């Protein structure tokens, strides 16, 4: 049964007013940060850019570490093949020289044996010389 | 975020890659000569994502074809859409990797790598706004695997701000082409965990099982398995290829799918499952399409999604259907199966509807899930690797290339940690 | 003269701007080429929103910004390409990829000086600039990140100049990113001290009004935006016509904002009637006023019964009479509580704008003889912050997706700061309600 | 471009080379003058300005008799004279003469000729060395060459086609000595050796081709056919190919365990005609049957550690995978536990070519299986036992000692064989 | 390994040597004037092994004819094939050795030796690839024995890398009454043990026993005995004289036959046994050849092979026959008689088949065995030597020439050790 009507404004394409059903139970109206700074904003935007960039450079640092390891495995495979060649060359020369030595020694021993027989024979021949003519 | 640069490495990479290019060309109305002959402006709106426009009317795939073996390169040119590729974009060596990851990653692959980066820099510098890279390869061989991961690493160095996406095919004894696949896969996974943003885990075990069990093919061939791959590849790339709101670019997709950097291995799903020769078919309703999300039988990775929990899911519906029905069915699937969706990632299932169905079907559905159940795929590789490594079987082929046993131990350890991390999130509760 | 500069950020902000400016042109009789039969013989209030050129052309006092060109390219090629000068349509190449840190810290940095330069140029053409109206999404990387960057700078360049918002509150039905609660809390924290009055538009509330009142099975952005524009038009009508209430922007803050941080008024609109329906009897002033007190008509999903009013404004449009309005307010107080806080009088500031409600020809809305928008500052709006804060907490406890923000140069500490500020805001609404 | 250099040592090595090169010419359509009216054959034949195709091969023997037949024969214009090397005096069935005494005289010459062939290679894969275990040249000169090739070419792939001795056709009592000494000396220098037991071939010729008393010509024609299967993957571009490196990787789990068992099917006589056409399953199954093996051993009492299937002719991957699927279901075919099973498949379009007037029938499809089984250790054990019997008495040792060799070399060689035997035993056990 | 240089010393050496040259000339189709008039290219393929080609057409034996007695020279020139020999190659003294080994080895023989080396150096230096030497002589006389062994020693000194082969005829009281023969034989054996690589022990006791018992010749002459030698000599050299795989050269033969250096005394065997220029009609079957050639009655050394064990065996079949039958019969003989073959020398029996039979027979078989039963031949010489030496009987014949008793004692001891070594291997077990 009660309403307070307060006319506010009237214009060409409008009219306004306030309707009050009940006043505030509590009287005495209610019961802030500047500004910000363009510099403060820039400092924070720049800090975020340096973080993005730091981590991008870190990721690149590890990819570069993968690249160095790659050249390292290529180098290991190259090094092992070179050592395989060097081992084989020396084991083979050792084998060819030991067998030359041995084959020469056998032929020397067997020629010495035949030459010893030759010495014994002229000696046998010499003893017949003390028998033949040197009698009758 | 316009252009994507596509790379095909090794036999598997080129076979699956060729199939992708022929499938999407038909979807965008491009004939093998590169000319547009379609009848929908929707086919050309986002053509620039995968194709460059050459002299006049012609469209040329932004694809780089790579192998250490010259053979596959002839096999591609000779293929259905073989003449569509840029001739200068074919980079092939003269001596294959011999199914050795070490040869692809450190020896022969390393020798061919700079020639590949030259072709990719040429394509990349022509871009107005390069999204990133899409690589198709297998993890079981030497080139796709070893050289493929070497490429990713070299690309990551030159283009660190771009998205690295892969279609990585996982080996299986059921359809194996080398005895050393467990080694090549473990060494590759290790690289993928560190250097890719998103990887579609395409498991040959899952593909074989679908062909044998579901499609009733007694003796499946690579052609049968690749028919499922091409369907999947077409489905997962739909949102990038056509106008839409959801996962419209590689970065937006990564942001929705990847909650933790190392957990970027997706379990793809597809419905309906069909055989190359299955030219029937007259079927599949919206509830029928939706039910398949939890259907382990439709997973392109040999993991049971009911054995884990979804961190995130992207669902793509293709054909003329009610979006209302789609939304209702998608909500019902999430409420009825709340135990397989982590509670700590609210609204983790995103749905998209493309009016254009793929050729053959009037209606289809593609699922892209980041599920903790993918740990099953890694455990299977790990056990196979261990069975061999324990005995140092075939190890002299890798050490012969200059590798140390420590790299094997490291790759194994990293993969075991990845498994351990998935298990950690599977067990995590929203007790918060 | 009291000019207002409208700023549309990201896809949501741009697409809503399209709907708003299309509607303003219909309301002021401005054709899409910027021509208006100025052949009057009158009310030159439209000049607060449209400047005039040497060709007798009317150009919106607005800037459209996006970190990607797709959406704005449709404006430069569309029906209204001649309405806007190319210089006021700003785009980058790569979007903020649904990442607040990307839009604020990374990409944003590239286009900020350009946007401020254009704003400065529009402000240079103002004899008595009132301030800014900023339209954006809480959810996207641009709407969230770029907006908070812009608001901070506008406070530097235009110290103590009014800044009002039209913010799109995220809904899962239409959501494109899992990280939308993160971007929402990060933007709210950053913008809080820089905004004078923000009008949140909950996408689920709009989606449900379109579904229920407009019989639209699966509502699209075009459906949502036409509806949002009707409310935006209701709020901006006394600035663009010779009105009596909310005559200047300063009056929004005076009439609705008792404390600087509690600046989020709830909007309720009626009637929303389908165009494609049977001829019905026109709704009375009582019927439309009653509808202001129905939660189903709200722009944000919350329960005013679980709160207290600190300020109320009823903005009527069309064939409306004070006697009918006062009688309508009288009958409501009989049957309802409508609880105001201790320190505020229980009452209403009422405005009648004789300019008839306008609808887009061929749209979903029915042209009505009379309509009303209620602007009320209720503590119930805190329910919307709580729903967002809970989703944030669920993900943040596991640090899910956080690496995306950290990768862009944000610190984990920013997520905590933002959340603590939200906790304070929630405590503020609780404290303000008490007695 | 992917070249393979073939080296043929001693009589066995030279005579098998004759059979191989005769067959390659028929397969690639190369006439005996080196003229021809794919492209891959270039891995085995170089081209001259006159349009002539010359084998990428060297023939070495310490006596001129056998190679003189090459220089006077049907294919005299096929090889340049410089690639046919001969001495005057043979190694007289003594490893020491082949390796040292006589070998040392011709070694630098052989290496010079191989250097010249390698100079014409843009992408050399490695070497294929054909020799017998039994002869003084096949044993001794091959060991010397192998050692020398490791110096000049380091780790470059070296594969062998070794003739394992059989008493039926044996010419020397000392063949087990020459076998053990060559195996010890070559072990660390060879990447993969394909042994061919002469008794197994003799029995295939007798039992399958109905040849009463098989000659070297009969054995050789069959051996050449297996060699051609192993090399076709390198000389043709088929459905599925396998290179020198791929062989090493799929067949060799440990450097010393490099001796795959070869099995070939089908071997059908020029008579009957009804005896075909055998299916992919029938031919695959025949590979796990002992009668078709190139080495006499029992795989049933051993474990497979790696399998390679080389198909040729009218063959399809679907037919092959189906056949392997059944092999995978057979409990009687045991694989080691540290293996994912492993099946390396190669498929070439060309059906097996036969020498006109030969003993073999024309087949639409054929297959050669290369399997690394622990059962091959049975062949080393048989050789080691004959060695032990003679060595306990130092019988014939004076022949080797006379040439500068030491008894220590015999003990070292035998201890290395004892270790190899132990290695096959260790590899067979589960962890 | 082409050329062999042949030396004939003393009466026996020249008679057996002449017979060899006439027998092989007929086999190679060479007439007494040196002209080839055969009708098979197989006769000339390896003609360079024993013959030089001179002035066009003509073929001249690489033979040196030696004696201290001028008589035998005239006897050879006057013989059937006498005119075929190089006239300058006849080296004859004037004295004769008088059955005294010391005269042949140290005196008159030593004075003639350099004239012989003149002619052998000439023949050897004309060789492209000299295999070695073949000496025919008796051990019972003075020249063939003493000078013969002096020659071996001198030639070995100049050509140490060549094979020294002998056809050494052993004395028997049954054929010669010369009481000093055991001395000459023992002194010669001593030289042969140290200086030859391979010796064919041709025992006059065995030759006499065959003629008397088998051929039923009451009083056998040297002509009857030499007919068995020439058969044997033709048989054992067949592998050197015609193209083949087995023991094709002197070194390869030595390597297959000689397990221990000193054990190089072969027990030759032959089938069928025939008398001089007698027919014929009925030729042995393969089982007959296999059985007959292994009998004690067919041995050219008076030892029973069943009294010992074979270390190694070379078997040569001549004539048109089934190699299958030959191989089957040869395997049956060594499975049925395993106790006569040492278990510790695996596959110690080597078989060869020559299509060309000798004149007179359609089919023949030659056996070359290294048997421990040869110790019986040495025990017989040793017991005879001891019976004389114990009493110092005839020692002054040798001491008169400058020899000492010690050389006799040494030679005896060496021969007793040889016997003792054969016994050691006879008793050796494989285990
Ligand atoms: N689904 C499917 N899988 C394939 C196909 N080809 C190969 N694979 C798989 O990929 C692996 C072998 O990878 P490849 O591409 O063949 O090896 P590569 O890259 O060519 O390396 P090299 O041949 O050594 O130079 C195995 O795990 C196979 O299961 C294919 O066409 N389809
Ligand atoms: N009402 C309405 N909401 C929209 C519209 N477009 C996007 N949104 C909502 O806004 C949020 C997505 O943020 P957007 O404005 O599209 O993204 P953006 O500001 O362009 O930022 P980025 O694309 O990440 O660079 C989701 O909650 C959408 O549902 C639109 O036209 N109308
Ligand atoms: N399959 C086969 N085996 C052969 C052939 N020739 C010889 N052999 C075998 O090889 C071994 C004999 O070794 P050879 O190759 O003939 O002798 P070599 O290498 O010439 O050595 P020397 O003659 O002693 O200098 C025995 O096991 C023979 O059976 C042949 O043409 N084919
Ligand atoms: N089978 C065989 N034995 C013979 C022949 N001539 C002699 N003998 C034997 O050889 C020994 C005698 O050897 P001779 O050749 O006569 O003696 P020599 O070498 O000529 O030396 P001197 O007469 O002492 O100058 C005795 O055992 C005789 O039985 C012969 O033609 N055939
Ligand atoms: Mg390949
Ligand atoms: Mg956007
Ligand atoms: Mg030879
Ligand atoms: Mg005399």
């Amino acid at each position: 049964a009660d309403m307070e009507v307060i006319e506010l404004n009237k214009a060409t394409s409008g009219q306004s007013w306030e309707v009050i059903l009940k006043p505030p139970s509590f009287d005495g109206v209610p019961e802030r940060r500047r500004d910000p700074s363009l510099e403060e904003i820039q400092k924070k935007l720049e800090a975020a850019e340096e973080r993005r960039k730091y981590q991008e450079a870190e990721l690149l640092k590890h990819l570069a570490e993968k690249r160095e390891h790659e050249r390292e495995v290529i180098q290991k495979a190259i090094e092992e093949n070179n050592n395989f060649i060097k081992m084989a060359k020396e084991k083979l020369a050792q084998k060819m020289e030991s067998n030359k030595e041995n084959r020469e020694a056998h032929l020397a021993a067997m020629l010495e044996r035949l030459q010893e027989k030759d010495k014994h024979a002229e000696e046998v021949r010499k003893n017949k010389e003390l028998k033949e003519e040197a009698s009758r | 975020m316009r252009e994507i640069v596509h790379i095909q490495a090794g036999q598997c990479g080129n076979q699956i890659g060729a199939k992708f290019w022929e499938v999407i060309s038909d979807e965008h109305g491009i004939d093998p000569t590169g000319s547009y002959h379609g009848d929908s402006d929707l086919q050309l709106e986002r053509i620039n994502v995968y194709y460059n426009e050459a002299t006049g009317n012609k469209y040329v795939p932004r694809a780089i074809l790579v192998d250490l073996e010259p053979g596959t390169m002839d096999s591609v040119r000779s293929g259905p859409f073989g003449q569509i590729f840029r001739p200068d974009n074919f980079v092939f060596g003269q001596s294959g990797a011999g199914n050795n990851w070490a040869k692809g990653h450190y020896t022969e692959g390393a020798e061919l790598v700079d020639s590949v980066l030259d072709v990719v820099r040429k394509e990349s510098e022509s871009c107005d706004c390069l999204q990133g890279f899409q690589l198709t390869h297998s993890l079981g061989g030497g080139t796709g695997s070893g050289m493929g991961t070497l490429l990713i690493s070299k690309i990551r160095e030159e283009y660190p701000d771009r998205i690295m996406n892969t279609f990585s095919v996982m080996p299986s004894p059921k359809v194996s082409d080398t005895v050393v696949e467990p080694y090549n896969a473990t060494l590759s996974v290790h690289q993928l965990v560190e250097n890719t943003d998103e990887t579609y885990s395409i498991d040959n075990e899952a593909l074989y099982d679908i062909c044998f069990r579901t499609l009733k093919l007694t003796t499946p061939t690579y052609g049968d398995l690749n028919h499922l791959v091409s369907a999947t590849m077409s489905g997962v790339t739909t949102c990038l290829r056509f106008p839409g709101q959801l996962n419209a670019d590689l970065r937006k997709l990564a942001v929705n799918m990847v909650p933790f950097p190392r957990l970027h291995f997706f379990m793809p799903g597809f419905a309906p499952l069909t055989s190359r020769g299955s030219q029937q078919y007259r079927a599949l309703t919206v509830p029928e399409l939706t039910q398949q999300m939890f259907d382990s039988k439709n997973m392109m990775a040999a993991c049971d999604p009911r054995h884990g929990r979804y961190l995130t899911v992207a669902t793509i519906f293709r054909g003329r259907m009610s979006m209302k029905e789609v939304d209702e069915q998608m909500l019902n699937i999430q409420n009825k199966n709340s135990s397989y969706f982590v509670e700590w990632i609210p609204n983790n299932v995103k749905t998209a509807v493309c009016d254009i169905p793929p050729r053959g079907l009037k209606m289809s559905s593609t699922f892209i899930g980041n599920s903790t159940a993918i740990q099953e795929l890694f455990k299977r590789i790990s056990e196979q690797f261990t069975a061999m490594f324990r005995r140092k079987a075939f190890l002299h082929w890798y050490t012969g290339e200059g590798m140390d046993e420590m790299e094997f131990t490291e790759a194994e350890s990293n993969m075991n940690d990845l498994v351990s991390e998935y298990q950690q999130y599977q067990d995590a509760t929203a007790d918060e | 003269m009291r000019e207002c500069i409208s700023i549309h950020v990201g896809q949501a902000g741009v697409q809503i701007g399209n709907a708003c400016w299309e509607l303003y042109c219909l309301e002021h009789g401005i054709q899409p080429d910027g021509q208006m039969p100025s052949d009057k013989t009158g009310d030159d209030s439209f000049n607060t929103f449209f400047s005039e050129t040497g060709a007798g052309k009317h150009v919106p006092r607005a800037v459209f910004v996006d970190l990607e060109p797709t959406v704005i390219d449709e404006v430069r090629t569309g029906t209204y390409r001649q309405l806007f000068h190319p210089e006021q349509l700003i785009t980058g190449k790569e979007d903020a990829a649904n990442n607040y840190a990307r839009g604020h810290y990374t990409i944003g940095k590239e286009i900020i000086d350009l946007v401020l330069d254009r704003i400065r140029k529009l402000a240079d053409q103002c004899t008595g600039l009132q301030g800014f109206l900023v339209f954006h999404s809480f959810g996207g990387g641009t709407g969230s990140g770029f907006t908070s960057l812009l608001m901070e700078r506008l406070s530097v360049d235009y110290g103590k100049k009014s800044k009002l918002e039209f913010s799109i509150y995220p809904a899962p039905q239409v959501s494109t990113a899992v990280v939308e609660p993160y971007n929402s809390i990060l933007t709210t924290h950053t913008t809080l001290e820089h905004s004078d009055c923000a009008f949140m538009v909950d996408n689920e509330a709009i989606y449900d009004i379109c579904r229920r009142n407009l019989d639209i099975e699966r509502p699209t952005y075009t459906n949502l935006n036409r509806l949002i524009s009707q409310i935006v038009s209701s709020i901006t009508a006394s600035l663009r016509f010779d009105g009596a209430l909310n005559v200047d922007l300063t009056e929004f803050q005076t009439n609705l904002v008792p404390y600087p941080r509690i600046h989020f008024p709830l909007a309720t609109y009626a009637p929303v009637i389908s165009a494609e329906k049977a001829y019905h009897e026109q709704l009375s002033v009582a019927e439309i006023t009653n509808a202001c007190f129905e939660p189903a008509n709200q722009m944000v999903k919350c329960d005013p019964r679980h709160g207290k009013y600190m300020a109320c404004c009823l903005l009527y449009r069309g064939d409306v009479v004070p006697k009918d309005v006062n009688a309508a307010i009288a009958t409501i107080k009989t049957k309802r509580s409508i609880q105001f806080v201790d320190w505020c009088p229980t009452g209403f500031k009422v405005g009648i704008n004789y300019q008839p409600p306008t609808v887009v020809p061929g749209g979903d809305l029915a042209k009505v003889q009379r309509a009303v928008c209620m602007l009320s500052n209720t503590t119930a709006i805190a329910e919307a912050w709580a729903r967002l804060d809970h989703k944030f907490d669920l993900m943040y406890a596991k640090r899910a997706f956080v690496h995306w923000y950290v990768g862009e140069g944000m610190e984990e500490g920013e997520f905590s700061e933002a959340r603590e500020d939200m906790a304070a805001l929630e405590k503020d609404y609780e404290e303000v309600g008490v007695d």
